[PDB]
């Protein structure tokens, strides 16, 4: 798969919400 | 929204600050924005998933800010690497060697 290295969760940007927040 | 033929930094302008997740995201895009030449909107995606109280910490910290996004434009050019040569392989893969 396709693994990143910054962040641990490399996702595609989802506007809309809130993304990385807790 | 429909705006999105300009910068994201207008965005910013044209966004109230509820609209971070949309524009910025957390503040991303605008300092990959910079960092454009790579791929600034993939880029903002991936690491999405950052923090919001280090986003504003970013934009105060040129320093500890670029370091971070500078790994970020790294990730592009592996995802565009790992992708391509998914079924395009021509060259033999690794033996076993133990």
């Amino acid at each position: 798969v396709v693994k990143s290295n910054l962040n641990p969760n490399a996702k595609e940007f989802v506007p809309g919400v809130k993304y990385g927040n807790i | 929204g429909p705006l999105g033929s300009p910068l994201t930094a207008s965005m910013l302008a044209s966004a109230p600050p509820q609209e971070q997740k949309q524009m910025l995201g957390e503040r991303l895009f605008p300092l990959i924005q910079a960092m454009h030449p790579t791929l600034a909107g993939k880029i903002t995606g991936m690491l999405l998933e950052i923090d919001n109280s280090e986003l504003l910490h970013m934009l105060e910290s040129p320093e500890s800010l670029r370091s971070k996004v500078d790994e970020a434009v790294a990730v592009l050019q592996a995802h565009q690497a790992k992708e391509a040569a998914q079924k395009a392989v021509n060259s033999a893969t690794g033996v076993p060697t133990v």
